[PDB]
């Protein structure tokens, strides 16, 4: 069955434009394919059929600022003066035998406001959950553009790999992202150390955090 | 103005069944091939299975075959997907879509159209039974918060101060551990000078096990 | 008793949307080789039957409606569509069910120098109901009063595509074969 590969993230500022990229694999050089947008927190919806003579057909609704081109086994999603609503998952798809097939799909960001760098604040384990016999370190990630960040934890200074849990971020009521990051330990480990270190890196930069228990 | 609108998700342990359903309206159902799609939390768009406009071709991602099974009532408008001896990977939105059914040159006969996409319906697979969360106080502009730790199924919710407590706050996506049960937080930035005048509390509610629960969230 | 399903795809001259023709084809066995045996088909949606096991469906009648409209306009033939050709033009029924055929008819619908002869109707006063035609020329004006092009809101109803050989591919000319089956 045939293969689709798409490139697995694209971006450009707001008002500019994009050609986002499928390819199908070479046995099946010339077949047919579809878009599909993806915005955040929301289903999908279809864009448009794309033939093999650069023909497409739209969907109903969809904005001039789409079009479609074709080029041997190659096929374009060209997006005009882009939007912030233009922000999206787009996938192509298309068929073999009674079957569909669908790429892994693109995140488009449209980078539509000033970057950011984020707000880190680490909370060691709460005395009530150290009675409890528990105890997690939560590490929140806040007021950042554009929402990529990559975090690591450190006990002392060994980096830890075990009981990390992050979560993937997500915009604020005032249009910025946020992340939250756990760590979970025994309250021995917790007591068994000097220092514990969160560590976020945002776009090569990083800011660093760090508790110890008293 | 076509809709299609899925039902039947929800909570069940691995090895047990599931029918989702898939209502339409606004077209002549019973001429449009349809689709299951399916979206795990945090994965792509994968393909599920394709049913022809009178029921007599069915097809099936590799993944499915065996256990989940497509029909349709053309007499009331309605897509079915049987689902057997569910997988903790079969945790995913399931849309149902519809389609033309066309000729192709390339593979010489049909193919099956996705043009309508469905809402969705939610889908959750574990091993783990319902449970309530333990809240504990993430103690302080100044940022304080709530851990709402160890729940399942979802979801939880969050207000501050019975509602009356809303800017600043912001409630996290769910966390799903190793354990298999979850975990949120949701924290609220504070005017750093109102920590010895004003009280904090956050209002966490879990309907799947009839836990609410109040905590107050003072400085250490 | 043959079909003359060939005549239909075959011919030489095809009218404009808003004057579209039909042909009722019955008592004849059906021969549908040249859907296949001819790969340039752009277009072939069906609904409420199946593209390639379509002689196994013993018909009274079909209709075969046959007209030009550009690329971009091809996707309003489909049930359920609006837009001013799918609107004042040809409108398919919701259950409509046969199959839909399009092919890019450039090489002899379009021109260096243009080609004007092909028109639709962009005014109207109601939506067609499906399978109508509407031949008419009359001025259209908001109020349904007579008038005069040029004059207080008044505009003849059918429009121009024009056809030339060096545009985009969704301004090409491209031929329709509606396909209708009882
Ligand atoms: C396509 O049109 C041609 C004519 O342009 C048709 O050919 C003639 O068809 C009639 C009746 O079927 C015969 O009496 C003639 O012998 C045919 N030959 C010629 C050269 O005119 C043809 O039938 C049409 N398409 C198909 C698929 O048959």
């Amino acid at each position: 069955q045939p293969v689709l590969t798409q490139s697995p993230s694209a971006s450009a500022s707001l008002g500019a434009s994009v050609k986002l990229t499928c390819t199908l694999s070479s046995g099946h050089s010339s077949y047919a394919i579809a878009w599909h947008q993806q915005q955040p927190e929301k289903g999908p919806r279809y864009l448009m059929k794309l033939n093999t003579d650069g023909s497409h057909s739209k969907g109903d609704g969809i904005p001039d600022r789409f079009s479609g081109s074709s080029s041997g086994a190659e096929r374009y999603l060209t997006i005009s003066s882009l939007q912030s609503e233009d922000e999206a998952d787009y996938y192509c798809q298309t068929w073999g035998t009674g079957i569909l097939v669908f790429g892994g799909g693109t995140k488009l960001t449209v980078l539509g406001q000033p970057k950011a760098a984020p707000s880190v604040t680490l909370f060691p384990p709460s005395s009530e959950e150290l009675q409890a016999n528990k105890a997690t370190l939560v590490c929140l990630i806040s007021d950042f553009y554009p929402g990529a960040v990559t975090v690591a934890w450190k006990a002392d200074s060994s980096p830890v790999k075990a009981g990390v849990e992050t979560t993937t971020p997500s915009k604020q009521s005032n249009n910025k992202y946020a992340a939250s990051s756990y760590l979970s330990l025994t309250p021995e480990q917790w007591k068994s150390h000097r220092s514990y270190s969160c560590q976020v890196t945002h776009e090569g930069s990083t800011v660093e955090k760090t508790v110890a228990p008293t | 103005q076509v809709q299609l609108v899925e039902s039947g998700g929800g909570v069940v342990q691995p090895g047990r069944s599931l029918r989702l359903s898939c209502a339409a309206s606004g077209f002549t159902f019973s001429n449009y091939a349809m689709h299951w799609v399916r979206q795990a939390p945090g994965k792509g768009l994968e393909w599920v299975a394709v049913i022809s406009y009178d029921g007599s071709n069915k097809y099936y991602a590799d993944s499915v075959k065996g256990r989940f099974t497509i029909s349709r009532d053309n007499s009331k408008n309605t897509l079915y997907l049987q689902m057997n001896s569910l997988r903790a990977e079969d945790t995913a939105i399931y849309y149902c879509a519809s389609g033309y059914t066309g000729y192709d040159y390339f593979v010489r006969g049909d193919y099956y159209g996705l043009d309508v996409w469905g809402q969705g319906t939610t889908v959750t697979v574990s091993s783990a039974s319902t449970k309530g969360p333990s809240v504990f106080p993430l103690a302080p502009t100044a940022a304080l918060g709530c851990l709402v730790k160890d729940y399942f199924p979802e979801p939880v919710t969050v207000s501050w101060n019975s509602g009356a407590l809303t800017s600043g706050v912001h409630t996290f996506p769910a966390v799903l551990q190793s354990s298999g049960l979850y975990s949120l937080s949701s924290v609220v930035t504070v005017p750093s000078s109102s920590l010895g005048t004003q009280t904090y509390i956050c209002n966490v509610n879990h309907k799947p096990s009839n836990t609410k629960v109040d905590k107050r969230v003072e400085p250490k | 008793n043959l079909c003359p399903f060939g005549e239909v795809f075959n011919a030489t001259k095809f009218p404009s949307v808003y004057a579209w023709e039909r042909k009722k084809i019955s008592n004849c066995v059906a021969d549908y080789s040249v859907l296949y045996n001819s790969t340039f088909f752009s277009t072939f949606k069906c609904y409420g039957v199946s593209a390639t096991k379509l002689n196994d469906l013993c018909f009274s009648n079909v209709y075969a409606d046959s007209f030009v409209v550009k690329g971009d306009d091809v996707r309003q033939i489909a049930p359920g569509q609006t837009g001013v050709i799918a609107d004042y033009n040809y409108k398919l029924p919701d259950d409509f069910m046969g199959c839909v055929l399009a092919w890019n008819t450039r090489n002899i619908d379009a021109t260096s120098t243009g080609n004007y002869n092909y028109k639709y109707r962009y005014l109207r006063h109601g939506k067609l109901r499906p399978f109508e035609r509407d031949i008419s020329n009359v001025p259209f004006s908001p109020d349904g009063k007579p008038c005069t092009p040029p004059a207080l809101n008044c505009y003849w109803p059918l429009n121009d595509y024009g056809f030339y050989t060096t545009t985009g591919i969704g301004y090409q000319p491209y031929r329709v074969v509606v396909l209708s089956f009882e």
